[PDB]
């Protein structure tokens, strides 16, 4: 089932006060007017399985009997990774992140059904109705707000605005990607998404309003416009750009395999006074091969980035190979100067290649 | 997206009529984008021009008023407005979308009225919201149209005036700031 | 022109770069829409001058003065007149290659918006403020349009530089030949020469010129490795590649801090020139 | 009366003064936020990075800052010495307009405002001045049959000022901005020629 | 001089009668300016000016 | 053009007075006007109707 978000989800992005402003802001937020996921949970649809965590969620419970106690947030789920336990028990808020073993159908009941066993535990803290929730892991923490409000209603999530505010601050570094519901024998699930809105802080800096900057034609004017009022007019709010409909590459269709084992692996090299070079044309490269080698001490390119160097094209490639003392590498660059530079092997100011060392006293 | 020889950028690939010379493998313009391409495997030679865009400039009453909208995609014309822009297609698929020479109107129902110029548009088009309202648009009038009934022997002399009273406001100063 | 569309084309990875350089291109998007809206208000408080569309009567009996080169040819779309036609070729003959340049180098997020008059309303108002003239005097400048004769309008005009107005009435044959090869010598001269109207067709080559120069500079490298910042993404990583991109994101955005500057100040220059030729009609 | 009604009424009258308080206003809101801007150091905030990296580190921070920052005022300047000189040639204008206008009569057409210029006076406002034009705009217009010249014993007669009129029966003499007829006579004509 | 929470700077620390919510811990000028702050330990709003 | 080449009756644009005429002199990167103008004097008192 499904229903529309009227506004709901704004929560303070910041502990900054504010007033008698409008400040817009870039962050995660749930888009107005979202299509979020309706569940019937009573002590009817129980079965209110796992679901995915994507880069945040808001949470909402329309309720009269406390059914609703908490949830678990995770990959696995299985005590092979960590995962976080938040629930209400009747008496504490407890919010623990251990290797939980999570029941297959967590549940509440004079019972606490929710996991086999919890082990290597990092992180542990003990503390009519529509009660709002969002959850965000981000730079390092997870972090939740929140706000309860009365209602009297059957159905549906009710119309009107209201700002959660920030609860908690967990300094917790687990990956999580999956979460479940936790339940006592309805609710509303949205996503959040990177969005910008203008907030606007009334004298005593509660958010009184918010534009979804990227909703519609107006919002956008209202933002480009720092205000929510607009006067009549036309207004330049935006650049329209067609985005590319698909990816098109057309390398040349050469099969010829380039000769590079004949040149790290040669038996003898040449002498750095006369520096060998051979020239590697008609041939299709996999850099990737070398650079993935983990057979060289130095591995130094300039003007092209190792990893981007087998996602490009060249007209020509020369190789040059000669062996020098270890303290002498570091003479092999752009601009040097010594014995080796000045009278052995110049490289010129522009260098666009790369340069590549290994230890060889073993040959 | 194109990818020629590690040559990459975006644009709409068009078989060119440019008859490049046959050691030839990019055509350039005065910027350094790339204006054609030689297919590495074809050989055929390519026009290349950048995907279209526009500002997207929105025409409104006050929101004291309505909170109706219009859109001008400038420079753009309207069989290709519909597809991308930071999306809003509900607007795109109305029965409201006319091509204006600034470019395609689209949420303002055209009409063959003319009156004051409202909000102006360009190329002679203004919009306004008017009814049951919507915001029309429409070639604006550049007022009354008035036969002077000039005549070799006639005069007309006036027989009456009016005191009239108009306020000029000037500016003279702005804000000594250091 | 759009300030991150030039500077960074269609790399997102530019454009959030170009980010923490804040309001810049916000100020430079401003500025430009002020100098195009400014446009427009000059050309109303030249032309739009006249609040009625006065047409001339069929029945053309001036008293001998013959206007016909300078009144609306009807024969047209524009039905501009005969001495608008040969303005409007003299100057169109250069530009209003310049566009096809433009155009061309559009790639690079320049656009051009017409005006909000066009150039068939412009005749209209010209129009209506040259028949206003013949038939009324000054008479539909200060209210209504009174119909005088055109030889005892002429008469009014002689008594303001102080000659008695029987001199027009008893010259008024040889005042009005006068007047009718006056007129024939402004059609040979625009029809025989382009460079009487140089001042429109200078602000032409300005804008043609800044324009051209604006797009050259995206051939610059400013230091970077490439002036084409398409090859540095195809190139270097993120770590590397920022130096690099930041190098043509400062040069790109003087660039148009300069262009913007100098357009700020030729508009100064063109409202000046408007505000006079507004004081003259 | 109706000045004062419409000033009391009407918003977008004086939009030239609001706007000049606009657009100053937002420029210095605009340099201000600057401020916050990055140019690419690691943040905004100087004291940040004075606390937070050696000297010969963050002197390659703070001096990025400097750039922008320092660009950002020469933006500013440049702009303000623009509308400085929009702000010059307004002030000018209303200059001339307090001689030409109130200090005097203008001849000159449209100059203080529509109609034939009386008088004009002047009004302070914040940052600005209003001149109060008062002009006299011809009404009530009457179709009249015309002549150059009367034709008397032979003799071809002319207005010494205002223009001859008939009513359809009878030829008067009248100023030509308010009807007022009166009896051709020598005294308010001149000759010049034969009739012919 | 002031150090407050890591905000290092310097100002004229005065009595505000600026209700900051429990959570804020800064407040900010319409400019989005440092304007106020809550000590850390007495829990009362200071005015930097 | 108006204060010299004629007389102009635009008030105070060729100074204070009617202006009568006006003699160009130059300067250096500039020109002086000197303005010669009538400034009625020694006014009386009269009743009037
Ligand atoms: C002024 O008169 C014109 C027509 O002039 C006629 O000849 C004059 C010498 C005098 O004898 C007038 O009484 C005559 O009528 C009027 O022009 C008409 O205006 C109406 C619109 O109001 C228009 O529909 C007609 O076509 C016009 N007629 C022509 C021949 O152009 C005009 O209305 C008169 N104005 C006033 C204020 O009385
Ligand atoms: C967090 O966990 C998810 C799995 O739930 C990881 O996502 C996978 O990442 C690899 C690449 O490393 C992909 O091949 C898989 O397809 C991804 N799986 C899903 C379901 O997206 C993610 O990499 C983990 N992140 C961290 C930082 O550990
Ligand atoms: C809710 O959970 C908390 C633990 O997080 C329980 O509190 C503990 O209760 C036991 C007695 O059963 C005490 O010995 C502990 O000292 C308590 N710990 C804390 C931190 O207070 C609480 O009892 C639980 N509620 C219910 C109803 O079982
Ligand atoms: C608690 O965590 C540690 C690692 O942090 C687990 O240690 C691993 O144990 C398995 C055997 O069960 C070994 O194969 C791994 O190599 C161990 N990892 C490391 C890093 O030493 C430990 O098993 C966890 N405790 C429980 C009960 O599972
Ligand atoms: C902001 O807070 C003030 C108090 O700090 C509120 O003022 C009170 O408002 C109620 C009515 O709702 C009055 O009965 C009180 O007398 C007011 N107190 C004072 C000291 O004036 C104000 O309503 C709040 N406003 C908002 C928008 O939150
Ligand atoms: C707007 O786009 C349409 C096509 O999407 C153009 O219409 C076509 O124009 C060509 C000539 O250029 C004709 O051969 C086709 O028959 C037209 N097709 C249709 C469906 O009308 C239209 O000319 C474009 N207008 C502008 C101003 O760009
Ligand atoms: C008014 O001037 C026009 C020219 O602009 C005259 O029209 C020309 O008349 C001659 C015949 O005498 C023709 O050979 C030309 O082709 C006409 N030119 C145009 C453009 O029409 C017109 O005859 C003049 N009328 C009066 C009364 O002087
Ligand atoms: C004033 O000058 C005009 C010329 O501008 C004279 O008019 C010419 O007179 C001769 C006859 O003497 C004619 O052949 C020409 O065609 C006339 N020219 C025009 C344009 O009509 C006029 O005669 C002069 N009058 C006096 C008193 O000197
Ligand atoms: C034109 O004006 C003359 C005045 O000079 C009018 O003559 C008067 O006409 C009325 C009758 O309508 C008589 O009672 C007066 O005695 C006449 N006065 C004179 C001095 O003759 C004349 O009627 C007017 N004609 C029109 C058509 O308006
Ligand atoms: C919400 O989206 C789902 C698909 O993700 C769709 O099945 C459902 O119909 C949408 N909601 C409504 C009210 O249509
Ligand atoms: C050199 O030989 C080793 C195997 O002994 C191989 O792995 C390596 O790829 C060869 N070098 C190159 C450049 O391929
Ligand atoms: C690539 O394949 C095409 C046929 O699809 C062939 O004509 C062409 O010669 C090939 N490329 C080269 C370099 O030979
Ligand atoms: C909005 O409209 C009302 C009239 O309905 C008017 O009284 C009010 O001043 C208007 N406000 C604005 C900001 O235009
Ligand atoms: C507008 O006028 C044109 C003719 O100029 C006509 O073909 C068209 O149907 C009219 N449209 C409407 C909506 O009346
Ligand atoms: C810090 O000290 C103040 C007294 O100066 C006291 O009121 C406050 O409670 C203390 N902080 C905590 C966390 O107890």
């Amino acid at each position: 089932a499904y229903t529309n978000s009227f506004t709901r989800g704004v929560y303070y992005p910041d502990k900054v006060f504010r007033s008698s402003v409008l400040h817009s802001t870039q962050d995660l937020f749930l888009p107005f007017f979202s299509n979020v996921t309706w569940f019937h949970a009573i002590h009817k649809r129980f079965d209110n399985p796992v679901l995915p965590f994507n880069d945040g969620v808001y949470f909402a419970s329309t309720e009269k009997s406390n059914i609703i106690r908490g949830w678990i947030f995770g990959t696995t789920l299985d005590s092979k990774t960590q995962s976080l336990l938040i629930v209400n028990n009747a008496t504490n808020v407890v919010i623990k992140v251990c290797e939980f073993q999570f029941c297959n159908d967590p549940f509440l009941g004079s019972e606490f059904r929710v996991y086999s066993s919890a082990n290597n535990c990092t992180f542990e803290y003990v503390s009519k109705n529509l009660r709002e929730f969002v959850f965000k892991n981000i730079d390092g923490y997870f972090k939740i707000y929140s706000k309860h409000t009365p209602i009297n209603l059957v159905r549906d999530l009710p119309q009107g605005f209201s700002a959660l505010e920030p609860l908690v601050d967990l300094p917790i570094g687990i990956n999580i990607t999956r979460f479940q519901t936790l339940l006592a024998l309805a609710y509303y699930v949205g996503y959040l998404q990177p969005r910008t809105f203008l907030l606007k802080y009334n004298e005593n800096g509660t958010i009184t309003d918010a534009v979804d900057c990227a909703l519609d034609p107006l919002s956008e004017t209202k933002c480009t416009l720092k205000s929510f009022t607009v006067e009549k007019g036309i207004y330049q709010t935006s650049n329209f750009r067609v985005q590319p409909t698909e990816s098109i590459v057309r390398f040349p269709n050469i099969t010829n395999l380039c000769p590079f084992g004949e040149v790290f692996n040669a038996t003898r090299f040449a002498s750095v006074y006369a520096w060998n070079r051979k020239r590697i044309s008609n041939c299709v490269a996999d850099y990737s091969v070398l650079y993935n080698s983990a057979s060289f001490s130095t591995f130094k390119c300039y003007g092209v980035s190792p990893t981007k160097l087998n996602d490009l094209c060249f007209t020509n490639v020369y190789a040059d190979s000669f062996v020098i003392r270890g303290d002498e590498v570091r003479q092999i660059a752009p601009g040097q100067t010594g014995k080796i530079a000045d009278y052995n092997y110049k490289l010129p100011d522009d260098f666009t290649g790369c340069v590549i060392a290994w230890n060889s006293n073993n040959l | 997206n194109f990818n020629f020889n590690g040559l990459t950028g975006t644009g709409v690939l068009t078989e060119s009529n440019k008859k490049f010379l046959p050691f030839q493998q990019f055509g350039r313009d005065i910027a350094d984008t790339t204006d054609a391409v030689r297919d590495p495997q074809t050989l055929e030679i390519l026009d290349i021009t950048p995907c279209s865009f526009g500002g997207v400039s929105v025409i409104t009453p006050g929101t004291n008023t309505s909170n109706q909208v219009a859109v001008l995609y400038q420079g753009v014309n309207c069989t290709e407005v519909p597809v991308a822009i930071p999306t809003w297609r509900v607007y795109s698929t109305g029965s409201n979308v006319f091509q204006t020479r600034a470019g395609c109107l689209i949420g303002a129902e055209h009409v063959n009225n003319s009156y004051e110029c409202d909000i102006p548009i360009g190329a002679g088009i203004c919009a306004s919201y008017q009814t049951s309202q919507s915001i029309i648009a429409y070639t604006m009038s550049l007022g009354a149209e008035n036969s002077v009934a000039y005549s070799n022997n006639s005069i007309a002399i006036p027989t009456n005036f009016t005191i009239s009273v108009t306020t000029e406001i000037l500016p003279v100063s702005m804000t000594k700031t250091s | 022109v759009d300030c991150t569309m030039y500077i960074c084309g269609d790399s997102t990875e530019c454009s959030n770069l170009l980010l923490q350089y804040g309001s810049f291109c916000t100020q430079l998007n401003r500025a430009l829409t002020g100098i195009a809206v400014e446009q427009d208000k000059n050309t109303q408080e030249v032309f739009a001058q006249v609040k009625q569309i006065y047409k001339t009567p069929p029945i053309k009996d001036f008293g001998g003065f013959n206007f016909s080169q300078i009144l609306p040819d009807p024969s047209k779309p524009s039905k501009r007149s005969f001495i608008e036609d040969l303005l409007f070729n003299k100057v169109t003959l250069a530009d209003a290659a310049a566009r096809d340049l433009i155009c061309a180098q559009k790639f690079n997020g320049l656009t051009v918006l017409p005006p909000l008059l066009t150039d068939e309303m412009i005749a209209q108002y010209t129009s209506a403020l040259l028949a206003g003239t013949i038939t009324s005097g000054w008479t539909f400048g200060a209210g209504a349009a009174l119909q005088i004769p055109f030889a005892m309008q002429m008469a009014y005009r002689f008594n303001g530089i102080g000659v008695t107005q029987n001199v027009l009435y008893e010259n008024q044959k040889l005042i009005a030949n006068q007047f009718n090869s006056a007129i024939g010598k402004i059609q040979d001269s625009l029809s025989s020469t382009a460079s009487a109207l140089g001042k429109l067709q200078d602000v032409v080559n300005q804008n043609a010129q800044a324009l051209n120069t604006l797009v050259k500079q995206l051939s610059s490298n400013f230091g970077a490795i490439s002036s084409v910042l398409n090859d540095i993404l195809s190139r270097l990583d993120k770590v590397e590649a920022e130096v690099q991109i930041d190098r043509l994101i400062t040069g790109r955005l003087q660039s148009l801090q300069t262009y913007v500057t100098q357009q700020l100040i030729r508009a100064a220059e063109i409202r000046a020139s408007a505000n006079l030729a507004a004081t003259k009609m | 009366g109706k000045i004062q009604d419409s000033l009391s009424s009407t918003a977008s009258a004086l939009g030239k003064l609001q706007d000049v308080v606009n657009q100053n206003a937002q420029a210095l809101n605009t340099l201000v936020k600057q401020l916050s801007s990055n140019f690419g150091a690691i943040s905004s905030v100087l004291n940040d990075i004075l606390s937070r990296l050696d000297k010969v580190e963050a002197e390659v921070q703070i001096d990025r800052l400097i750039t922008g920052r320092l660009q950002s005022l020469q933006t500013y300047v440049t702009q303000q010495l623009i509308r400085a000189a929009e702000i010059r040639a307004s002030a000018n204008l209303a200059a001339t307009k307090m001689s030409e206008c109130v200090l005097g009569q203008s001849k000159r057409v449209d100059f203080c405002g529509k109609g034939y210029h009386l008088m004009s006076f002047p009004q302070s406002a914040p940052h600005g001045v209003v001149f109060l034009h008062v002009t006299y705009i011809p009404a009530q217009e009457k179709n009249f049959t015309t002549a150059p010249a009367i034709c008397h014993d032979g003799k071809a007669h002319f207005p010494r000022e205002g223009v001859f009129v008939s009513n359809g029966t009878h030829w008067f003499v009248t100023q030509r901005n308010f009807y007022e007829p009166q009896i051709i006579t020598t005294d308010n004509t001149f000759v010049s020629g034969n009739c012919d």
